């Protein structure tokens, strides 16, 4: 167990579906350029987790 | 332009010689005075400069008389009174430049007479002084050392000026001989 | 002693003595000058002197000795002499402010070890052009854009913390309208094009030196940039805008009508094309970054992001009517279209099909 | 009404709470927990109470009831066990530690704490910070009451501070008592002035700020002026600059003042030339040596330009006028040209002065810079006729 400190980047992993937070690109446009939604994804293989 | 003066009896040599002497030809604008119209922009008015300047080194050789005499009243009844002020306006003609080597001289010499050109008198730097005079003989010093090391910076730059056209005809002699005849 | 006064020694060819000495005495007026109270007289006697001393030609020569004899630090307190006070006292005496800066622009322009000396000025320039904008004419920004143009090493290497100054500056510009155009003939259009362009021209020369952009001062002005979104225009802010075709189109109707010696119009499409080319210029380069490193490909992502693509090509597509034969030079103007063709060659590229229309 | 306030404000007089317990005998005791206490701000001589509308409000001393003015100190909000009153001769243990007490108000009839409004208004946000303090229930958490004493002598001016304003404040208000009513042959005025008290005060703060001898050593002067600087900037930042002016107006409007104070009546008669000559020497003696209080002298020069009066107090005006001429290079851009031709009316008409002639002196070339336009505004005074 390692304590959190302010600027680390930490991951997130839900409970139920075993599967981790990130955000995605395809989003529903209001803002349209500034809006981008936030969901699960299966495999914590990129970036944006 | 020479560091020493010109050196007799060869190795006996490195006279410092006297400093503020006029040989250095630096750039400085001239002074631009006018007449005085009095119209009731505008320059300096005019006052003729010669007469001050005998009557500055005139009075001070006076002076510097009635400083050795010890009288019990001053001239301007306090000695500082009768020293200070001539001496302000010897120090603002001398850093203004319009005096010569003659008129240099013998200031210089009633500075300090023991040491000065050759093959009592009494100098203002050894009689007792009331303190708010010296401040005008360390302006005077100040300025004779900014003489010396103007003199310094002449004879440097002149010695470059030599120095390097000498080197400079030197390469020349290098690179043209050898080199380009490739002997390979 | 010899050691320290050395650095002021020059040595000077003859025949060329008599312009030294009208330049020595210009410099001794000036330096005169310097402790009189400020005046219309004075001003007008040192605008001389600046004219004159411009003229000379051993300015053309020798630019060591006028390094070594302090003209611009002098020329610097002057300035900093009248300039100082509020905006008010900035407007106090407002000749005079132009031919320092000139000179100054000038001096930066003439060599190499003059600009990394102005540089060092950067910081104290950038917060007296923000007041010192004033009428037209030259301003400590274009004395600051000077100092960086045209070299690789200056820019990248010492601009630590002034970008964020100035996209702080370009927000409080984008916030409310600036009272000296309102007072006399204006509709009290908020946000002012005139108020940004300047720093937008900024912008554009620190990100965009000798041919290709610099990363890492284009990523951090990307990053400052996006953290604000009041900086941008307030149609791609807000919604009640839509990208910049019914921005131009509303431009060009404000042109149209008398009323909804400056065409508010050709400001907003000056404004929006400067935005736009500093954002060309602000994509990654030559797309060497792109073929192997991610950061070029976030940074291509979020530039694609802000502006929508079809857009440009409908710009492109609006109509400017040439009068030929022509007519007033503060319209729609064929010298933006290049700046809307710059976005396109960087952040979007042409494939085949968009090459038809 | 009270706020809360960072910046310049800490060095200021304005900053001063006192804590006054319930029990005369041992009142220096060491401060108990839960222990109830009323709050003074000893400048304005006010005490904080609750009232019902309007909340923590200062309030004098004759309406203050005892339920709402006092308050106590409480570590923690939870609620103690309720017997904390015990009396207590020694000076016992020291419940509160200076400099980690992190306490909490706790007013003690409501029991209803007062930490801050935190408004938190779009309105005024450039501006600088200022919250309304008014009771919440639940409150916050970042209030950090923590305690750290500082007043020393400053403390004892800001009484005497107090104490003058109100005495100032009474003799203007005789005189706007008076001033309306033409005087007839009886008592002028019921409440009559407080001419004694008025001089002896003058003469106190005459002499408080004697400026340091000149033949002590440099630490010594320097660190008495240092403190003879802060004590005239709380005193100017308290108000009584234009206090002074206020007393001085209202004096000088009676001219002559033969038969013009008595309009007063008697005892005014033989105290007026003393009292504007002890107003003038007050102020001269506050303005010196200070930049800001003679920058802030901008406005004020047509004021002590236009007087010149001729019988009063001649060169003590003139003093301050040297002082604002050579303390503060601001007042020279607005000097004009009027001010030039009074001040050269006043070598004519009181005759040769050596003073006048070193104010002209100091009229031009004033600190590195030299004006152009007094010079020449001068030299065209000073005309070719010879007089």
């Amino acid at each position: 167990h390692r304590t959190l400190l302010y600027g680390h980047a930490i991951l997130l992993r839900h409970a139920h579906s075993r599967m981790y937070l990130s955000c995605l690109t395809t989003s529903r446009s209001m803002t349209d350029k500034l809006a981008f939604d936030v969901g699960l994804q299966e495999d914590a293989t990129g970036e944006a987790c | 332009i020479t560091l020493f003066p010109p050196g007799r009896k060869g190795g006996n040599a490195r006279r410092h010689g006297l400093p503020g002497v006029g040989v250095t030809t630096s750039l400085r604008p001239p002074h631009h005075f006018s007449p005085p119209c009095f119209v009731a922009a505008r320059l300096s008015p005019a006052i003729p400069l010669e007469a001050l300047r005998d009557k500055a080194l005139r009075m001070l050789g006076e002076a510097v008389r009635d400083g050795g005499q010890h009288a019990r009243d001053p001239v301007g009844g306090s000695v500082e009174f009768q020293f200070v002020p001539v001496l302000k306006l010897v120090s603002t003609l001398l850093v203004m430049g319009i005096f010569g080597d003659e008129d240099v001289k013998q200031i210089l010499k009633m500075i300090e007479p023991e040491v000065f050109t050759e093959e009592l008198e009494e100098g203002l730097l050894q009689m007792k002084l009331p303190e708010s005079v010296k401040l005008q003989m360390c302006n005077l010093l100040e300025y004779f050392c900014d003489q010396e090391l103007q003199h310094r910076v002449e004879s440097l730059a002149a010695f470059a000026e030599r120095y390097v056209d000498k080197l400079q005809a030197n390469q020349r002699s290098r690179y043209a001989l050898l080199m380009r005849a490739f002997t390979m | 002693e010899l050691l320290r006064a050395l650095p002021r020694a020059y040595t000077i060819s003859p025949s060329s003595v008599e312009d030294t000495m009208s330049l020595l005495e210009c410099l001794g007026q000036i330096r005169s000058l310097l402790i009189v109270q400020m005046g219309p007289q004075e001003e007008n006697l040192m605008i001389q002197s600046i004219g004159n001393i411009m003229n000379n030609k051993v300015f053309y020569q020798h630019p060591n000795l006028m390094r070594a004899l302090g003209m611009h630090e002098t020329v610097m307190e002057v300035m900093v002499n009248v300039l100082g006070g509020g905006e008010t006292k900035e407007i106090r005496f407002p000749k005079m402010v132009t031919s320092c800066c000139r000179f100054l622009c000038y001096f930066c322009r003439i060599s190499r070890q003059n600009q990394r000396s102005m540089f060092d000025h950067l910081s104290y320039l950038l917060e007296n052009s923000g007041i010192g904008l004033g009428m037209q004419g030259s301003t400590p920004l274009d004395v600051a854009a000077a100092s960086v143009i045209d070299n690789n090493e200056l820019a990248l290497a010492l601009q630590e913390q002034d970008l964020e100054k100035v996209v702080s500056y370009l927000a409080g510009c984008g916030l409310q309208s600036c009272p000296m155009l309102l007072a006399k003939g204006y509709p009290d259009i908020g946000w002012n094009p005139c108020g940004g362009e300047r720093y937008l021209d900024f912008l554009r020369f620190a990100v965009f030196v000798n041919g290709e952009s610099v990363e890492e001062n284009a990523n951090v002005v990307v990053r400052l940039l996006i953290r604000k979104p009041e900086c941008f225009g307030p149609a791609l802010r807000g919604e009640g805008g839509s990208g910049l075709l019914a921005a131009i189109e509303e431009a060009i109707r404000i042109s149209e009508d008398p009323a909804r010696r400056v065409h508010l119009g050709h400001a907003i499409m000056s404004f929006y094309a400067a935005l736009i080319d500093l954002l060309g210029r602000c994509a990654p380069e030559m797309h060497l970054i792109q073929a192997g490193k991610g950061e070029a490909l976030r940074i291509r992502a979020i530039l694609r992001s802000l502006v929508p693509l079809d857009d440009l090509v409908g710009i492109i597509s609006l109509p400017l009517q040439i009068p030929t034969l022509x007519x007033x030079x503060x319209x729609x103007x064929x010298x933006x279209x290049x700046x809307x063709x710059x976005x396109x060659x960087x952040x979007x590229x042409x494939x085949x099909x968009x090459x038809x229309x | 009404l009270v706020y809360y306030e960072g910046g310049a404000v800490c060095t200021h007089a304005r900053s001063l709470w006192r804590l006054e317990p319930l029990r005369i005998s041992w009142s220096g005791s060491h401060l108990r927990w839960g222990q109830p206490l009323r709050i003074r701000h000893v400048t304005t001589g006010r005490y904080l109470a609750l009232t019902e509308d309007q909340g923590l409000v200062v309030v004098d001393a004759c309406k203050a009831h005892t339920k709402a003015t006092s308050f106590c100190f409480r570590v923690s909000k939870e609620k103690l066990d309720t017997a904390p009153k015990r009396d207590v001769e020694g000076m016992g243990p020291p419940e509160i530690k200076y400099g980690e007490s992190l306490c909490f108000v706790q007013h003690v009839a409501s029991g209803l704490w007062l930490t801050y409004a935190a408004p938190d208004p779009k309105a005024l946000r450039l501006g600088v910070l200022k919250k309304k303090a008014i009771l919440h229930q639940e409150g916050h958490m970042d209030d950090a009451l923590f305690l750290t004493r500082c007043q020393q002598e400053e403390s004892q001016a800001a009484r005497m501070i107090h104490s003058t304003a109100g005495l100032y404040n009474q003799f203007i208000k005789g005189l706007d008592s008076f001033s309306g009513k033409p005087r007839g042959s009886g008592p002028p005025a019921g409440p009559a002035l407080p001419i004694e008290a008025v001089i002896l005060s003058l003469q106190d703060l005459i002499g408080y700020f004697e400026p340091p001898s000149e033949e002590l050593q440099h630490e010594e002067k320097q660190s008495k002026l240092r403190s003879l600087r802060n004590r005239q900037s709380l005193f100017q930042e308290e108000g009584m600059l234009s206090l002074v002016l206020n007393c001085i107006d209202r004096l000088n409007v009676y001219t002559t003042a033969a038969h013009f104070a008595e309009y007063a009546g008697e005892e005014a008669a033989e105290s007026w030339k003393e009292i504007v000559n002890l107003l003038y020497e007050l102020l001269a003696s506050l303005i010196r040596g200070n930049r800001a209080n003679c920058a802030l002298f901008s406005t004020n020069l047509d004021w002590v330009v236009s007087k010149l009066d001729r019988l009063e107090a001649s060169s003590g005006i003139l003093e301050v006028l040297y002082c604002v001429l050579i303390e503060s290079p601001e007042v020279l851009n607005i000097i004009q040209e009027n001010h030039i031709k009074s001040i050269i009316s006043l070598l004519d008409k009181h005759g040769r002065n050596h003073k006048v002639l070193d104010v002209l002196c100091s009229l031009c070339v004033c600190n590195g810079v030299a004006v152009r336009s007094n010079q020449d505004l001068i030299t065209e005074n000073l005309l070719p006729g010879r007089e």
